[PDB]
Formats: structure tokens, sequence, C-alpha cells
């Protein structure tokens, strides 16, 4: 039994801390409006979604991204209070954060014990998946740029070790044209556009099949493709005949 | 995919058995299906594989000519006909699906397995 007037939320049957439907609220003592966003209460930082519900998690304030923690995580903190959390990673569900000396979450590129990570500027959450950053293509897992062949919006790119091609940054997709790539014990072939080819291919008189999901040549034994079984050698070359 | 093997048991050398591997879902028919066998103490050794369609097969050398792998996708079932059985054929037999369709002889590449059925070959 509450009402929302002109994007401002009020509850009747009210000011201060209110538990409603299990979810926690703080209606401003003066305006009776439900607090939204970063909110200071008794010198203690809290954070509410746009709907007024208090949150546990990592959210941006005027001093950067803060950790709004469950009860009794640090000192005797109240549920939802921002806490001191220094020089370490935080793992919340499948999200990863790195917290600095001033208990704020890292954003952008950061070097942690000699390893480089990228944390999304808008969430502080460890990057995952294809990303374009200052016109450079990266493919992230758990905040770490991956090396290998991964599928982006324009097909499979070669995300390479530093200085593979004219000083590319570590994990940056590079130009890599009309040639085989032998990488993870895996075999790939790259066309003129620097994308890995998939499917059946004839290259230098030999037949190959590059798996659609990974772009790796079928290699090292028996494979089923199109409902039948083929043998592919150690070099990815299809043997004669079909079983 | 859930798989259930049946048809094993005790048998005299030179005899025969037909093993069955039944699934519960039609999606079975999308994937190649293999038999592996495990003797006590030993590792799961490859026996035969059949393609999703049933038109393409491959057998280990030791069973070639004796065993025949087949399937009936209407009954969502794969069969292994085992003729002229030998003492060396004694083992628990498992059927397995390889949904990635890669490296069909390698048991590690198979993600769905039955519970197994015992085959024991006697003497005389």
């Amino acid at each position: 039994g509450m009402r929302t007037i002109d994007g401002k939320k009020y509850y009747f049957n009210a000011t201060g801390w209110q538990t409603i439907d299990g979810k926690k609220y703080y209606f401003n003592t003066n305006t009776s409006i439900a607090s939204t966003g970063y909110t200071i209460i008794n010198d203690k930082h809290f954070y509410f979604n746009t709907d007024g519900i208090m949150q546990i998690g990592v959210f941006k304030g005027p001093d950067g991204f803060e950790y709004f923690a469950p009860a009794n995580t640090d000192a005797n903190n109240i549920e939802g209070q921002a806490i001191r959390y220094q020089n370490r990673f935080l793992y919340l569900h499948d999200n990863i954060y790195y917290f600095g000396n001033n208990s704020k979450a890292a954003t952008g590129w950061v070097t942690i014990d000699g390893r480089r990570y990228y944390f999304e500027p808008n969430t502080a959450i460890g990057a995952n998946g294809y990303k374009i950053i200052d016109n450079k293509n990266f493919y992230f897992r758990n905040g770490l740029p991956q090396i290998g062949v991964f599928k982006g919006p324009n097909g499979f790119e070669y995300f390479a070790p530093a200085n593979t091609d004219a000083n590319n940054i570590d994990g940056q997709a590079i130009r890599y044209q009309n040639r085989f790539l032998h990488l993870l014990g895996n075999i790939y072939y790259f066309g003129n556009n620097s994308k890995a080819v998939t499917g059946w291919q004839t290259i230098n008189g030999n037949m190959y099949y590059f798996m659609p999901d990974t772009a790796m040549a079928a290699a090292g034994g028996l494979f089923e493709i199109d409902g039948v079984i083929y043998f592919f050698g150690v070099d990815g070359v299809k043997a004669p005949g079909i079983y | 995919v859930k798989l259930e093997e049946s048809g094993g048991g005790l048998v005299q050398a030179g005899g025969s058995l037909r093993l069955s591997c039944a699934a519960s879902e039609r999606t079975f028919s999308r994937y190649p299906v293999a038999w592996f066998r495990q003797a006590p103490g030993a590792e799961r050794e490859f026996v035969a594989v059949i393609s999703s369609t049933g038109t393409s097969t491959y057998y280990a050398d030791s069973v070639k000519g004796r065993f025949t792998i087949s399937r009936d996708n209407a009954k969502v079932t794969v069969y292994l006909q085992m003729n002229n059985l030998k003492r060396e054929d004694t083992a628990v037999y498992f059927c397995a699906v390889n949904s990635q369709r890669t490296r069909l002889q390698d048991p590690n590449e198979y993600d769905y397995w039955g519970q197994g059925t015992q085959v024991t070959v006697s003497s005389h």
C-alpha cells in the first residue's frame, strides 16, 4: 500500500528505516521521499536502487565504487553499510572486483602483482567477452585479456601475445593474413581479412575441416561431421574415404 | 541424454550376446554413440562407434568381424551384436554419447554415459 508521485516514492501506514515486503527502505526524514542511489545516513554510506530497495554490492559514489557489505563482514558493520576493504579482490557471485588502498574498486586497466586486468568503468566488474577499447580489440575472461582465437561480431580474430605484430598490446587482435596459425596445439587458417575460416577447406591440395564453434581444425582422430565419420591426421588433413 | 544398457550376462566362449543401449529423448539421434568396455582394474577401452544417422561406423581391430554396432533411431536405441565371444571380451560394457562429435575413440571426449552392463565369457 504505497504510492509513487512524479517519480518520487512515498509509503503510508512514513519516515526513516522501513522494512516492507522484506525489502529495506529509507524515507528521508524531511521530505519523506524514498532514498535512491548513493545515500549518507548517520555518517554511514548506503545504496538504494531506483525503486528505493537497499542493495548489497559494489556501487559508485562521489569518491568512487564502494563495497556495500552484508552484516559483520568488517568491524561490526550494519547490513548494507559501505565497509573498509583494502588491497584485494572481491568475489561476488560470478563478478570480480579489485579494491585498492582507499577501499575503492578499480576501474579501467590496472596492474595487480605484475598481471594486467580490465574492470568495466561503469560497473567496476571484471571484463568478459569481446571488447573494443581505444580502437583495439580484446577478448576478456575474468578481467584478463585472453590469447587465442575467439569469435567477435566480425568472426574469429587472433588475439595475440604482446609484440607479435608491430608492438600489439598483449591480447590485442592483430592483422594476420592468408596463413596457418599453430597455437594451442591447435590449427587454424586465416583468410585475407584476418579472420579464421570455418567449415571444409582445401588448402595446398589438402582437405581440412575447421570446427564452426572454435575454428580449430579437426585433428588427431575420428570426427563426425554432417552425420558421417572421417579420420583427420595429426596435421588436420582429412584421410581418404569415409567410414 | 540418459542412457541405459541391457542384454549382458554370462556366456560361453564362442557364444553370442546382443547388447542394447536405450535413451529417453529424441535428441540422442543427433549424436554419434560408442561402446566402451572396462575390465576390472583396467581403463575404459574403445569398442565401436556409430554416427548419429547410423550410416557410418568404426570398430577396434580386436572386434572387427565379430561385433556389429547398429542403431534404430525410431526406438532411440543403439545395439552391439557380439559374435564368437572370447575370454578377453569379459568386461563391463558402457555406451556413451559424444555431443561435441570430436575424437570418437577417446572416452574423455564423451559427456553422457550409461550405468554399464556386465559381460562375462566362460570356457569350453
